[PDB]
This record gives structure tokens, sequence and C-alpha cells, in this order.
């Protein structure tokens, strides 16, 4: 089935919608949605309170869709509605790309090659690129 | 250099990108008992949403349905984050008499046409081929 | 809450009949007024406020 990885714990809750986007330039994303229920008291009603503290903001956010990995990125961007005894809760989460976005930075690149440009620019967060 | 010390600056730009970071909205009902620089704070409910947050306006909303719902708003939008509003053309201007540079540089005060300014004076800096 | 009070509507049904011969005028000219005054003017373009009054109701 679908299982949502957060930091390393399997992390049991429900996903109400899950959309893992992905194009030709531009950093693949993934939205979830949860609920937290309300409705059932006692045990089980604090202890879906602990499981949604764990989603602070960056961290590794896992997907995995029939025993293959789905998405594997940092989470941003989590977003809570609560609208009368609904509550829920709105994830997104990007990958590695997303480290290189918004930070201006400057480098000169004198005598070099168009890919040794990038390579080594692509490999400040950890991407690997293959080519 | 945009100001005499860059320290008030590098504060106003950390604190205008903070205020994105955090923003919604809480709709109520019906309450003047809020202004927009109030700091209000959550605290009966879960683990996700509780702290002090702080405002940024409220709004009204009279209407048939729904009553009177005195919604909060928290969080500011975006920033463009320019020191000043840029222009880049080049203009031209004429010199205007002499008066020493109170700066303690070697600039000369001119006008410029562009504006309608003929009484008030603009100190500008003199590019030379060689200086040395 | 309380949103907003529905007006007041009145339901009523009416009988015309002219050959028993107490009766007499035609029931075309009693549906000439109803079918009038229950519709549009041509004066101005809407209703024509009506006003129902009994005796002692």
């Amino acid at each position: 089935h679908i299982t949502l990885d957060i930091a390393g714990q399997r992390s049991t809750l429900g996903i109400r919608r899950l959309r893992v986007q992905q194009l030709i330039n531009e950093i693949p994303l993934a939205q979830l949605e949860l609920h937290i229920p309300t409705d059932n008291h006692g045990a089980a009603d604090n202890a879906v309170q602990h499981e949604v503290s764990r989603f602070t903001l960056g961290v590794r956010v896992g997907i995995a869709q029939d025993n293959k990995p789905l998405f594997d990125g940092y989470l941003v961007q989590k977003k809570m509605q609560l609208k009368g005894k609904e509550w829920s809760v709105r994830l997104e989460a990007r990958h590695a790309l997303q480290k290189l976005t918004f930070l201006p930075h400057s480098r000169v690149f004198r005598q070099q090659d168009d890919s040794t440009v990038m390579k080594g620019l692509l490999q400040s967060a950890g991407v690997k690129l293959t080519q | 250099l945009p100001e005499a010390t860059l320290q008030t600056l590098s504060n106003s730009w950390l604190n205008y990108q903070q205020m994105t970071g955090v923003q919604g909205h809480i709709v109520l009902a019906g309450t003047r008992d809020f202004a927009p620089g109030e700091s209000i704070t959550l605290s009966g409910f879960g683990a996700g949403l509780d702290g002090t947050a702080m405002l940024s306006g409220v709004n009204q909303q009279f209407d048939t349905q729904y009553g009177w719902r005195s919604e909060l708003v928290i969080g500011l939008p975006a920033s463009m984050l320019e020191p000043a509003p840029p222009v880049r053309s080049l203009h031209i201007g004429t010199v205007a008499g002499f008066t020493a540079d109170p700066q303690h540089l070697d600039r000369i005060a001119i006008h410029l046409p562009a504006l309608n300014l003929p009484d008030s004076l603009i100190f500008a800096r003199l590019s030379k081929p060689w200086a040395s | 809450r309380y949103v907003i009070s529905e007006p007041v509507g009145l339901n009523l049904t009416l009988l015309f009949d002219s050959q028993m011969p107490g009766n007499t005028t035609p029931i075309e000219t009693q549906l000439a007024m109803l079918k009038s005054l229950c519709a549009v003017d041509a004066a101005t373009g809407s209703p024509y406020f009506l006003r129902i009054t009994w005796g002692k109701m």
C-alpha cells in the first residue's frame, strides 16, 4: 500500500489526498492531506496529537507506493484548517533541489566546461548529476 | 551604501521575511476588541496550533447570513527587497554653482531637470578617465 | 442563529357559479378582475399590492 515515512518512522495516520507532481525543469513536489480525528476520545485522542507534532518544517519525508519509493523529499508549508469539528492538516514536500532556490549566490567560473559548471552547482545540496 | 550603518536595514529585511513564515486568518464572530497589533495567543488546542501570534488586521464582514464576523488576519504577503525603488536610466543635469560637500568627499553639487526642483541641490560623484 | 423570517403566506380557495337562478352575473366578469389584479399591471410593470379583508376576522 502507501506508507508515509517522516523522519524515519512510518507514522500511522490517515491520508485522504496524496498527489505527487514531477515536471521537466522544475522541483518535484508532493501534497499530502491528513485528518486529525477529534470525535474518538480517550487514549488515542492525545496519541494522535503526538504524531502531528513531529511534523516540523524541514524533515525527511518519504512516500512509498507498492513497496517502491515514490517521492523522498524534505517538508515545506504545513497548513492546517480547523473548520467546525473538522481539523485537517495539509503537507507539502519538495525535492533536494529546494535547497538551491532562494539564496542569492555569486561565482565566476573561469576556464570550465558546460557540465563542470553545473555538476559542481547541483552538488551543493547532494544532488548527483548523471550525464 | 544605503544608510549610514546597515544594522537596521539588515534587521528590517530579516523581520519582513519572518512575517511571511506564519500567515493565515481566524474567523471569529463579531467583536471590536481587536486591533492590527494585538499579539493574541492560541491555548486550548492540540499540539499543532498553540502559541502567541501577532495580528496584521481585522475584517468586519456584515451580511444577512452569518451575522457579524470579525475576521482576524495573521502575517504579511511578500516583499520586493530593494534598498530603494530603482531608476535605471541615464539622466542629464546642470552643475549648480558651488557648494562644499558636507560628507567630505569631492562630490559636485548638480541639478536634475527631470525633477522640477530648481532650488534644491544634489551632490554627485565625478568620473575622470585617469583619475589616480 | 436567526437568519431571516419568511413572509406570511395566505392560502385561500374560492368558487364561482352562474347557473342557479339567483346567480345571474356571468362568472367571467367576476374572473376578469382576479385574473387582472393578480397579474402584472400594464402601467408600471409590477403586481398590484392586494389587501384581503373580512368583516370581523
